[PDB]
C-alpha cells in the first residue's frame, strides 16, 4: 500500500537510485557519493523533497523478504592514504615514508618505493655525514644466483642477470624496513607466514643464508685470467664484500630476502617466517559491506551503532578492483625506452651499480583496473513501513565509510515470506 | 537536531528495536514549542533553568 | 502547532503560485507570513554551510 | 494560491504551513516494547 495511489500486490520494484539524491541536496551538503540520502517515492506529481514525506507500508500480516540487487562501479586509485596503500617504515631512526597517490603499476609503485627512499635520504640522511653508498635498502626484482659456480665461488658474468623472477627486498646490515600498518607487501609480494600475531617485521639478521654472492671483474679476467670480487664500483662504491662476518668473504652484505628465502635453512630462516605471493598491486582485494539502516531488517547478531559506519550490513560484495595481467616479452627493452624518453635520471640514481641500478620490469605487468559489477544478494527481510528518506552506506572492511564509490544503485524486489507479525 | 535525517531519536525497547520517532522534513517542532508555551503559560516571566 | 511547514521562495518582486494535487481530509486551515532566505536556515542537514 | 506581496529588495522565501491533523499514540504491550503509530491526515505521513 501507498498513499494516493492504488495499493499494489506481490511483487514490486524500489529503485534506490543515487540520482535521486542530488534532487533533496538540503539533506545531502555532508554526505558523499557513498553515505547519501534517498527517496524511493518516484512520481512526477510532487517534488522529490515533498514525495520524502510518503512511505511504502507493507502489510503487517506478512513477513516480508526482499531481493536485493545492487550496481556498483567505485574510481579507487591503486595507492591511497585511504587504503593505508602509501604507508611506509624504514629503520635507519624509524623513518615513515610516504608514496604520492594515484593509480600505478607494480613496476611503478617498486620506483616510487626506492624514489621515496632516495629522497628521505638525501634528506637529512646524508647531512649528518653518512656517505651515499651506504643506503641499505633496495627492492629489486632480481635473483642473485643465476651463472653462479659453486668452484669459483663467484657469478661469472661480470652483470646481475637482468631477469624479473619475483620482487625482493635488499639489505645492509643495520638499516631495514619494517612496515605492519600498509599493504605494501601485498604487491610487491611478501605475506607473513604466521599473521595476527604483531606484524611484518623482517629485517637484517632475519635474512641470514641469503648474502649476495660477489662478482668477478670481466676486464681483469680478460686482461691476466685472475678471478676475484668487485670490491669497487667503477663510480667509487664499495659493494661491502669483505664485511657481513659469519658469511664467506665472497659474498656482500646485502641479503636478498630472495636467494634468502630459497637457497637457505627452511625450518629456522625467512621460509618458516614469509611466503611469497603473486604481486596483487590492488594491495589485496578486499570487500564493501552494503549497508542500509531503514528498509532491511537488522541480520542477526547486528546492532545500530552511532558510528555513521558501523550501521548493520545487508549486504557484501567484492571490491571492484580486478588486477588483470599483461604480458610483453620485451618488458626491460620497454623499461629502457620509458627511461631514455622521461629525460631525467630521478628513477635511476645509480645507473653504473650492479646491486643499486632500477630494479629491471617485470615480464608479467599486473595493473589494476575498476569495472562495474552486478550482484545479487539473495533474500533479505524487510520492514513494514519503508520510509521516504533513506540512507544508503558502503563502508570499508574495517567499517571506514570508503569515500570514492561512485554511482551505487541498489534494486529491492520485495516478497511474502511466512506470516503475521 | 529534529528533523535532520541524518540524526534522529532512536529511542526504542530492548525487544522491538524498531525506532519510535520519526521527523520527516516538516514538523518545526521547535516552533511548536514556542507556540505551545506561549500559550499555556505567560512568556513576558523568564524562567532560567531553561532559558 | 499541527502542521506541515513548506517554504517557497520569493524572488524580490511580485507573486507565486504553489502546490499540485492531494487529498485535503480533516484540514483545519492556513497560516502564512515570508520570511527572508537569509535569515531561514537548512536543517536537513548536519551543517549548513550557506 | 497566487500570492501578492509588497516587493523588497533582498531575496525571501514565502512560509506558507497547512494546519493539518498531527497525531501519534503510544503502545506499550510489555515489557520493553514500545510502537508508535503515526498519522498526518491531509499531508500522508507516518
Amino acid at each position: 500500500r501507498y498513499s494516493m495511489l492504488p495499493p499494489l500486490y506481490d511483487t514490486t520494484k524500489i529503485y534506490l537510485i543515487d540520482n535521486k539524491s542530488s534532487d533533496i541536496q538540503t539533506l545531502n551538503y555532508q554526505n558523499d557519493h557513498s553515505d547519501y540520502l534517498t527517496t524511493i517515492v518516484q512520481n512526477s506529481d510532487f517534488t522529490p523533497l515533498e514525495a520524502s514525506n510518503h512511505s511504502i507500508e507493507l502489510d503487517e500480516r506478512s513477513r516480508w523478504g526482499g531481493n536485493l540487487k545492487t550496481i556498483l562501479y567505485t574510481n579507487l586509485p591503486n595507492i591511497t592514504q585511504h587504503m593505508f596503500s602509501n604507508s611506509f617504515r624504514v629503520k635507519m631512526e624509524w623513518f615513515p615514508l610516504r608514496l604520492p597517490e594515484g593509480n600505478f603499476s607494480e613496476t611503478m609503485v617498486i620506483d616510487l618505493m626506492n624514489n621515496a627512499i632516495v629522497e628521505l635520504y638525501l634528506a637529512l640522511g646524508r647531512q649528518e655525514g653518512v656517505k651515499e653508498e651506504d643506503i641499505g635498502v633496495k627492492i629489486d626484482t632480481r635473483n642473485f644466483s643465476l651463472g653462479y659456480d659453486p668452484q669459483t665461488q663467484l657469478v661469472t658474468p661480470g652483470v646481475y642477470t637482468n631477469e624479473a623472477m619475483h620482487a625482493d627486498i635488499v639489505l645492509l646490515p643495520g638499516c631495514a624496513i619494517d612496515f605492519t600498518h600498509s599493504r605494501l607487501n601485498n604487491l610487491l609480494g611478501i605475506r607473513k607466514r604466521f599473521p595476527y600475531q604483531e606484524g611484518f617485521v623482517i629485517s637484517y639478521e632475519d635474512l641470514k643464508g641469503g648474502n649476495i654472492p660477489a662478482l668477478m671483474d670481466v676486464e681483469e679476467f680478460n686482461k691476466s685470467k685472475t678471478v676475484r670480487a668487485l670490491r669497487e664500483d667503477p663510480k667509487g662504491r664499495s659493494y661491502h664484500v669483505g664485511e657481513d662476518p659469519e658469511a664467506r668473504e665472497n659474498e656482500t652484505a646485502y641479503r636478498s630476502w630472495y636467494l634468502a628465502y630459497n637457497y637457505g635453512d627452511p625450518e629456522k630462516g625467512v621460509r618458516a617466517t614469509t611466503l611469497l605471493t603473486t604481486g596483487d598491486v590492488t594491495c589485496g582485494v578486499e570487500q564493501i559491506y552494503w549497508s542500509l539502516p531503514d528498509m532491511a531488517l537488522d541480520p542477526v547478531t547486528f546492532k545500530a551503532s552511532l558510528k555513521t559506519s558501523n550501521y548493520p550490513v545487508v549486504g557484501t560484495e567484492l571490491l571492484p578492483l580486478v588486477p588483470r595481467s599483461f604480458y610483453n616479452a620485451q618488458a626491460v627493452y620497454s623499461q629502457w625506452i620509458q627511461e631514455k624518453t622521461n629525460q631525467t635520471h630521478v628513477f635511476n640514481r645509480f645507473p653504473e651499480n650492479q646491486i643499486l641500478v632500477r630494479p629491471p620490469a617485470p615480464t608479467i605487468t599486473s595493473i589494476s583496473e575498476n569495472k562495474p559489477s552486478l550482484t545479487d544478494h539473495g533474500i533479505v527481510p524487510l520492514r513494514n513501513r519503508l520510509g521516504g528518506v533513506q540512507r544508503v552506506t558502503l563502508t570499508d572492511a574495517r567499517r571506514r565509510s570508503c569515500p570514492y564509490v561512485y554511482k551505487s544503485l541498489g534494486i529491492v524486489t520485495p516478497q511474502v515470506l511466512s506470516s503475521r507479525t | 537536531y529534529y528533523n535532520s535525517g541524518g540524526n534522529l531519536g532512536v529511542l526504542a525497547g530492548q525487544s522491538s528495536q524498531l525506532n519510535a520517532v520519526v521527523d520527516l522534513q516538516d514538523r518545526n517542532t521547535e516552533l511548536s514549542y514556542q507556540m505551545l508555551l506561549a500559550n499555556t503559560t505567560d512568556r513576558s516571566r523568564y524562567f532560567s533553568m531553561w532559558n | 502547532l499541527s502542521a506541515a511547514n513548506m517554504l517557497y521562495p520569493i524572488p524580490p518582486n511580485a507573486t507565486q503560485l504553489p502546490i499540485p494535487s492531494r487529498n485535503w481530509a480533516a484540514f483545519r486551515g492556513w497560516s502564512l507570513t515570508r520570511l527572508k532566505q537569509r535569515e531561514t536556515p537548512a536543517l536537513g542537514s548536519p551543517f549548513d554551510p550557506y | 494560491m497566487t500570492f501578492e506581496m509588497d516587493p523588497i529588495n533582498e531575496p525571501t522565501l514565502l512560509y506558507v504551513l497547512f494546519e493539518v491533523f498531527d497525531v501519534a499514540r503510544v503502545h506499550q504491550p510489555h515489557r520493553g516494547v514500545i510502537e508508535v503509530v503515526y498519522l498526518r491526515t491531509p499531508f500522508s505521513a507516518g
